[PDB]
Parts: C-alpha cells; sequence; structure tokens
C-alpha cells in the first residue's frame, strides 16, 4: 500500500500546486471568483503536506514515534483543514447563486475587499472549532480506555465525546450542505426556464448540460463525504458499533476528494490556455 | 470630370532616379548612424535609465 | 467618356516610366551584408490605471513623459520614469480615436467619434480652443507646430488648422476612401496620408497639391511611418503585409510578410537608425523586422489583447506598446 | 527629495478618483441605436425618455443605461463599428412597412442585418429587434393595390407559424412572414454567444423601456448560465 499512499500524495500535492501558481503567474485569471479558487487549493496543499504523511506512516508502522504534543498538533491541523476544505464550496456556490439570480446587483455585491474578509471570516471559524477545544482538554473522553491511551507517550487515536463529535461534525459538514442543495436546485430552475424561453422562442429553426455539471459537482461531494460524517454520530451514540478499521478507511476515503477540486473547479478553457502555456 | 485627367498630368512629368541610387543611400544612411541606436546595440545596464 | 479612355493611357505612360527607372531591386544590392541577428527584449514598466481599451498613445519631445487615450474617456500623462501618473483630463465625449503631445510640451490635443479636435492647455488644465468643420470622425492630429496642427478625418479629407483663430487655413482633397493615419517629415515641409482605398498620398503643407500617388496595397491602409532620412516610408494594411516604398524613384522597394501569419496590422514604426523596422498585428503581439533583408528579428509577446498603438522615443532608448487589455507595456 | 513626495501625493490623489470613478463605470449600462432612414428611429427615443452624436440616459429601477445615436456619419462602409464590441445589447429598428417602395428598402435592411451579424468584432453581441410600424402595414395589406407576393416570391409558399393575433389572418400572416426573414438570417451564422430578439411596435407604445430593461436581464442572464457551463 506504500506505493499507492505515495501516488496518492503527489496526485493531491502536484495539481494544487500546479493550479496556484497558475493562478498567481498571470493576470488575465486574477477574478473575483478565483480568489475562492485559490484558497481551496491553498487548504488543500496544506492537507496534502501536513496530515497525509503522517498518517500514512501511522497506519503503516503502527506505532506513534513522536511525542504527544505532535500527535494533537497533527489531529488539530487535519481538523481544520477539512473544515475548512468544505465552507469554500459553499462559499463558492452561494457566489455563484448570487452571479445567477440577480444579474444586475452582482458587481456591486461582491468587490474585492470584499472578498478578502469572506475568506478571512471563514478561515477564522475553521480554525476556532479545530485548535480551541483540541489544544484544551475539552474533547477527551471518558472511559477507561481513552485515559490509558491519553497517558501512553508512544500511541494515540481519536476518542471524543458525543458533544464534541456532534458539535463539530454539524459545523463543519451539515451546515455547508443544505445552503449548496437549495442553491443548486434554484440554479437548475433558472436555467430550465431559460431554456424553455429559448425553446418557445426560436425552437422552429435550430437540459443534459446543466443536469451532468451539477450532477458531476453535488456527487463527487457527497459520496466523498458523506458516510464518514454518518458513522462520526453513529459510533457515538451506539457503543461497539464501528470498528476502529472501518472508521479509518471511510476517514481516508473522505481525503481522496482534496485531489479532485482542481479536476471540477480548473475545466475552464482560460485555464486549459493556462496549463498548456507552461510546463508543456 | 477633367480633374482627374488633370491632376495625372501634373504628376506625370516629374524627375525620376534610378532605384539602385536610392538603395545604396538608404543602406549607405543606415550603416553610417548604425553606432547610436540603443535597441539594436544593447546598451550597457549603468547608463539604462529604464533599469 | 472620351476623357476616362483617355485618363487611362496616362496611367499606362506612368507604369512604364516606373518600369523602365528599376533598374535592381533592393534585395540584390543588399545581400553582402552581415544580419544583425536574434533581437530579445524584456518589459521594464507596466502601467495601469484605464478602465478600458486603448487607442492612441504619443510619447514626449523629451523622452520622459507620454500621453494616452482610453474608451472610459479620460487622459493620461504618466511619468515613464517613476512609473506615477501626472494628470488625468475627463473628456466631453467617452468616444476618442487619437492624442497627441505638442514638441513644446504646453499643449495636448484629442478628438473621436464627435467632429471636434480639442486642444488642452497643461501649464496654465482646462480646454483652450475647439476646433469644427469636418463632417466625419478623426482619425490623427499632428502637432505642426505651437500654433498650428493638421488633422484627418474620416469625410476622405485632411485639413490645416490655425489654433489662434480656430479656422480652417488649407484643406486637402484626392482620396477616395476613409482617411485613416499621417506622418509629418522632420522638417515639417511634407506629409502622406493613407486612406481606405488602398493608395497613399504625397501632401505639399504650403502649396497644398498632392505631388505623388502610391497604389502598391490591396486592402485598407492602417498606419503610416516615415524613413528618418526623409525619403522613404512604410506602410501598414489589412493583407499582413508591409511595404517600403520611395519618393524619389516613386515605387515600392521591399515587402514584408511571412505565410504563417493571416491577421491585420495595427501600428508601424521605425528605429532610431532605420535598421529595425517595428509592427504590431492583431495576434496579441508585436513584431521586429529588417529593413534592409525583410528577414524577422524577433518577436514581443505579453499582450493579452490586440496591439493598437505604437511608439519609439526621439533619442531611441526604448518603445512603448499598447493593448485593448488596458494596459501599457515599455520594452528597453 | 521633495519632488518625489509631492509626485507620490499627486499619484495618490488621482489613484482615490480613479477608485471612486471606476464603481460608477462599472455600474451603468451601455446600449447602441442603429437603424436606417426613415424607419422612425427618432420617435422611439423620445417616447422612451420623456417617461455628429446624441447620448440619452434613462434609468429603471435604479439601473443605469445609456444609449448612443451615431448618425452623423453616414455611408455604407463602417470602419468606426470596431469601436462598439463592448456594449450590451445593439438596438435595431426597422419600418416594416417599407416593402413596396423602391429605394427596395426592406432588401437593404435585410442585408445591412446580414453583414452586421456576420461581422467579425460583432461576435458576441447580441441585437435587439424593433419593427416598426406595425399599423402602417395593416393598412396597406387591408385592401391594398400592391401585394407582398409581388416584390416577395417565397410568400406564395408560406404558412402561419404559436402564432398569437392581437386580427384578420392575412396581417398576422404578413407579421410573422416578416418576423422569420430576420430570425432565419440569426439562426444559421452563429453557435451561442448571441441570439436576436424580435418585437413588434408602433407610435403608441410605453413598454418599449421595459421591453429593452428584459432583454438586457435575459442577455445577462444567458451570458452567465453559459459562462458556468450551465446551458
Ligand atoms: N404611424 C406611425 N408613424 C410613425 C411611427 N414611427 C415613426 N413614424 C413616422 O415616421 C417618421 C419617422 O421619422 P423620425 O422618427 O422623425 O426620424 P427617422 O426618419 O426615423 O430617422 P432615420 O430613420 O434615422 O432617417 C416620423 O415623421 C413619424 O411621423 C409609428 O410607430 N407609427
Ligand atoms: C481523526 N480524523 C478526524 C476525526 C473527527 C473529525 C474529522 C474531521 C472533521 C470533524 O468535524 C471531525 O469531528 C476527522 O478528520
Amino acid at each position: 500500500m506504500g506505493i499507492v499512499m505515495s501516488l496518492i500524495v503527489l496526485a493531491i500535492v502536484f495539481g494544487n500546486v500546479l493550479v496556484i501558481t497558475a493562478i498567481a503567474k498571470f493576470e488575465r485569471l486574477q477574478t473575483v471568483t478565483n480568489y475562492f479558487i485559490t484558497s481551496l487549493a491553498c487548504a488543500d496543499l496544506v492537507m496534502g503536506l501536513a496530515v497525509v504523511p503522517f498518517g500514512a506512516a501511522h497506519i503503516l508502522t503502527k506505532t506513534w514515534t513522536f511525542g504527544n504534543f505532535w500527535c494533537e498538533f497533527w489531529t488539530s491541523i487535519d481538523v481544520l483543514c477539512v473544515t475548512a476544505s468544505i465552507e469554500t464550496l459553499c462559499v463558492i456556490a452561494v457566489d455563484r447563486y448570487f452571479a445567477i439570480t440577480s444579474p444586475f446587483k452582482y458587481q456591486s455585491l461582491l468587490t474585492k475587499n470584499k472578498a478578502r474578509v469572506i475568506i478571512l471570516m471563514v478561515w477564522i471559524v475553521s480554525g476556532l472549532t479545530s485548535f480551541l477545544p483540541i489544544q484544551m482538554h475539552w474533547y477527551r473522553a471518558t472511559h477507561q480506555e481513552a485515559i490509558n491511551c491519553y497517558a501512553e507517550e508512544t500511541c494515540c487515536d481519536f476518542f471524543t465525546n458525543q458533544a464534541y463529535a456532534i458539535a463539530s461534525s454539524i459545523v463543519s459538514f451539515y451546515v455547508p450542505l443544505v445552503i449548496m442543495v437549495f442553491v443548486y436546485s434554484r440554479v437548475f430552475q433558472e436555467a430550465k426556464r431559460q431554456l424553455q424561453k429559448i425553446d418557445k422562442s426560436e425552437g422552429r429553426f435550430h437540459e443534459h448540460k446543466a443536469l451532468k455539471t451539477l450532477g458531476i459537482i453535488m456527487g463527487t461531494f457527497t459520496l466523498c463525504w458523506l458516510p464518514f460524517f454518518i458513522v462520526n454520530i453513529v459510533h457515538v451514540i451506539q457503543d461497539n458499533l464501528i470498528r476502529k478499521e472501518v472508521y479509518i478507511l471511510l476517514n481516508w476515503i473522505g481525503y481522496v476528494n482534496s485531489g479532485f477540486n482542481p479536476l471540477i473547479y480548473c475545466r475552464s478553457p482560460d485555464f486549459r490556455i493556462a496549463f498548456q502555456e507552461l510546463l508543456c | 470630370a477633367r480633374k482627374l485627367v488633370e491632376q495625372l498630368k501634373m504628376e506625370a512629368n516629374i524627375d525620376r532616379i534610378k532605384v539602385s541610387k536610392a538603395a545604396a543611400d538608404l543602406m549607405a544612411y543606415c550603416e553610417a548612424h548604425a553606432k547610436e541606436d540603443p535597441l539594436l546595440t544593447p546598451v550597457p545596464a549603468s547608463e539604462n535609465p529604464f533599469r | 467618356d472620351q476623357l476616362r479612355q483617355e485618363a487611362e493611357q496616362l496611367k499606362n505612360q506612368i507604369r512604364d516610366a516606373r518600369k523602365a527607372c528599376a533598374d535592381a531591386t533592393l534585395s540584390q544590392i543588399t545581400n553582402n551584408i552581415d544580419p544583425v541577428g536574434r533581437i530579445q527584449m524584456r518589459t521594464r514598466r507596466t502601467l495601469r490605471g484605464h478602465l478600458a481599451k486603448i487607442y492612441a498613445m504619443h510619447w514626449g519631445t523629451d523622452s520622459r513623459l507620454l500621453v494616452s487615450a482610453s474608451q472610459d474617456g479620460k487622459l493620461i500623462i504618466w511619468d515613464s520614469y517613476t512609473t506615477n501618473k501626472v494628470h488625468a483630463i475627463p473628456l466631453r465625449s467617452s468616444w476618442v480615436m487619437t492624442c497627441a503631445y505638442a514638441p513644446s510640451g504646453n499643449y495636448v490635443a484629442c478628438g473621436g467619434l464627435d467632429n471636434i479636435c480639442s486642444i488642452y492647455n497643461l501649464k496654465t488644465v482646462r480646454v483652450s480652443r475647439e476646433l469644427a468643420g469636418h463632417t466625419g470622425y478623426l482619425s490623427c492630429c499632428r502637432f505642426l507646430d505651437d500654433n498650428q496642427i493638421v488633422t484627418s478625418s474620416g469625410d476622405t479629407t485632411c485639413a490645416l488648422w490655425d489654433i489662434e483663430t480656430g479656422q480652417q487655413t488649407t484643406t486637402f482633397t484626392g482620396h477616395t476612401g476613409d482617411v485613416m493615419s499621417l506622418s509629418l517629415a522632420p522638417d515639417t515641409r511634407l506629409f502622406v496620408s493613407g486612406a481606405c482605398d488602398a493608395s497613399a498620398k504625397l501632401w505639399d503643407v504650403r502649396e497644398g497639391m498632392c505631388r505623388q500617388t502610391f497604389t502598391g496595397h490591396e486592402s485598407d491602409i492602417n498606419a503610416i511611418c516615415f524613413f528618418p532620412n526623409g525619403n522613404a516610408f512604410a506602410t501598414g494594411s489589412d493583407d499582413a503585409t508591409c511595404r517600403l516604398f520611395d519618393l524619389r524613384a516613386d515605387q515600392e522597394l521591399m515587402t514584408y510578410s511571412h505565410d504563417n501569419i493571416i491577421c491585420g496590422i495595427t501600428s508601424v514604426s521605425f528605429s532610431k537608425s532605420g535598421r529595425l523596422l517595428l509592427a504590431g498585428y492583431d495576434d496579441f503581439n508585436c513584431n521586429v523586422w529588417d529593413a534592409l533583408k525583410a528577414d524577422r528579428a524577433g518577436v514581443l509577446a505579453g499582450h493579452d489583447n490586440r496591439v493598437s498603438c505604437l511608439g519609439v522615443t526621439d533619442d531611441g532608448m526604448a518603445v512603448a506598446t499598447g493593448s485593448w487589455d488596458s494596459f501599457l507595456k515599455i520594452w528597453n | 527629495r521633495n519632488e518625489e513626495k509631492a509626485q507620490r501625493e499627486a499619484n495618490k490623489k488621482i489613484e482615490k478618483q480613479l477608485q471612486k470613478d471606476k464603481q460608477v463605470y462599472r455600474a451603468t449600462h451601455r446600449l447602441l441605436l442603429l437603424g436606417a432612414g426613415e424607419s422612425g428611429k427618432s420617435t422611439i427615443v423620445k417616447q422612451m425618455r420623456i417617461l455628429g452624436i446624441f447620448e440619452t440616459k434613462f434609468q429603471v429601477d435604479k439601473v443605469n443605461f445609456h444609449m448612443f445615436d451615431v448618425g452623423g456619419q453616414r455611408d455604407e462602409r463602417r470602419k468606426w463599428i470596431q469601436c462598439f464590441n463592448d456594449v450590451t445589447a445593439i438596438i435595431f429598428v426597422v419600418a416594416s412597412s417599407s416593402y413596396n417602395m423602391v429605394i427596395n428598402r426592406l432588401q437593404e435592411a435585410l442585408n445591412l442585418f446580414k453583414s452586421i451579424w456576420n461581422n467579425r468584432w460583432l461576435r458576441t453581441i447580441s441585437v435587439i429587434l424593433f419593427l416598426n410600424k406595425q399599423d402602417l402595414l395593416a393598412e396597406k395589406v387591408l385592401a391594398g393595390k400592391s401585394k407582398i407576393e409581388d416584390y416577395f416570391p417565397e410568400f406564395a409558399r408560406y404558412t402561419t407559424p404559436d402564432a398569437t393575433p392581437e386580427e384578420d389572418p392575412r396581417v398576422t400572416r404578413a407579421k410573422y412572414f416578416i418576423r422569420d426573414e430576420f430570425l432565419r438570417i440569426s439562426t444559421a451564422s452563429g453557435d451561442g454567444r448571441h441570439y436576436c430578439y424580435p418585437h413588434f411596435t408602433c407610435a403608441v407604445d410605453t413598454e418599449n423601456i421595459r421591453r429593452v430593461f428584459n432583454d438586457c436581464r435575459d442577455i445577462i442572464q444567458r451570458m452567465h448560465l453559459r459562462q458556468y457551463e450551465l446551458l
């Protein structure tokens, strides 16, 4: 599995690095929309460069060879990156909703200054739920196995109580899901209305595209991050119901989503020209 | 009407020299003034004002 | 009538005389000259602040300041050395297609779709005079002197103006298509003009009569530059070609074209020594030619839209380009 | 010394003014009014407004529109049209009752529209079409000496197309044939970037400004939808 994990790490790093350098190098890609894209790319790069290799080493050697402080820092970084990699998608969806639904007032509403505030607020909210309740010992569990793991300085699993498990899941995944669903439903309705108007107007002379695009965009995210955020509550509500191996497998399936964002949000022809200009 | 004919007649009678002489003069001027072209000959960066 | 048949004769006589005078081509004479070699230039400055695409610019006589015009209705006078603005003049009309900088550095003129040539007083910034009389959009204007200016408009005429009284002095007629550009001789005694009928003419500023006519091209002419020697000029048309005409020989000399380009040409300029010919194209880049060899020597890429302006400093230290991407670049 | 500081202060003031003006420039919408002679272009402008250049600015629902009328230059060749490649839409006004009059006016209008549509610099610009004089046409059709078939042979094998009168079948047939004449040219030339729009107007009409508002909104919405690969 080491070859597979190394390939996963390389795929995660390469695409995000290429996207960031293509956005930064050129001037025609400096759009208010691209700030969210580069924020997401930075989050994915930090994830794939910080949390994936240490997790791979831990799952291979089956023994944490560092101290407790580094383990807590690793867990905090994991939670921070996971939380910050989804609110950016929610912000992108909201921006597209504003752009399509109200075409006349879009230009005034998002101005570059307004965007650097939204990104900072998103990052602050992401960091306020990862570092604060983990550097402090609020999330620590109570069963004897938890204390045995906490005392030991050579191994550390993830044990959490009910309150933190529910709250972090709600903040990270469940809240930014209904907003995206509503936004994309409204966008699909608008696209269908425009298509019907065109067909009624000039159909005697001359919906798969919207369905395909929305299906890809929603399905990849839902399939990647849905089961883990259900078993997260399941294993806490019911004891001895979810095995550790299944939990780790689902969590690692969640990690792979960070390597697909360039393949979905960077299919524009301008990005293709930018990628052809350098390293080709 | 006759304005075009008059203009053509006016421009018909002019002195015309051989093209070889004109080409030689152009080449001679280009060769003579070839030492004062910063774009053609890159000047040292010490005296470059834009760099 | 009979005269029209009669007229063609004179054309046959002129063609026969020009063919007889052609002893040898320029390429044959200029064959042992060592090539200049590959020439590479890099961007040194970038100027930002225009909200829309740029049509025109003109260097200062001191090779330090320059003026620019855009479609947002605003003239900006930059300081190329310290890359900071100096002036920002609003305009009554937002459609302008030309601008000029006076040799004395005291006035700046502009015009556009509105048939008015406005003149601004920099060292007093308020409108000084407004010249009217053209029935078509202006295309170019060059300060012949601090008191008189010459303009070319879209009604197939070029006129000489008097700034003090605001009245036309001399009117030049004879063209058929819309006049698009002009350039003055170093002594300001003659000027040329290129219209949309594929013909460039030589004008006399004092007498006010056309002296010669050149019809080598086959499409509309978009730009004209004048050789530093004062006895030649180069033109650029929509057929992706450039041609080097001559005055004393009264015929063209050489053509600059390649089979890999099918776009148009928007601006043409020379160098201080005249060895290099610079032309802007519609391929979002610029090209450098060799005047005496018709061999490409380099390409200036870096613009995200078509290049519409081009100019070289009086002392020939740098070349400036403008594009529809609302950006001005300085190449050394 | 202090000259650099003075230039920096001047540059800061100029940059502040430019930043202030950028929002105003971005807020407004620009339109171009293009049409042939005797169409009725001068009337439309006034009715709507009352509610060698001529710029009319009207505001609807706190949105700024700025329309131009370039009537100073009158020539078949149009070398100045490259300047209007960044406008929101082009308004085309044509007299629909001009078919019977030589210097044919309707054929010249069709040729002008075909030339405009296929222009290289106007490959992503939509056209709003105003078919003017909708009552002179009805008067001519109803018991008229001239017939459309004599000047337009294709009218002999034409059918009424979803048509909603208001009317006699003859006037509806004539109107829809004239509209389809323009609609055919538009469908063939381009794929997606631009779409022509037709309308029926007359002298007693006050909803033209609302029509322009709705058409501009549709144009911007369709552009945004196509940009994100949804249409
Ligand atoms: N019945 C009727 N008459 C109209 C209508 N529109 C214009 N007209 C008449 O036709 C003439 C149109 O001319 P103007 O609108 O003044 O100017 P114009 O001829 O459109 O200008 P160009 O078309 O650019 O030459 C006017 O004198 C109007 O009386 C209409 O909708 N109904
Ligand atoms: C061990 N990995 C952690 C464990 C729990 C957790 C994650 C991510 C977001 C959350 O809100 C969580 O509660 C996972 O990345």
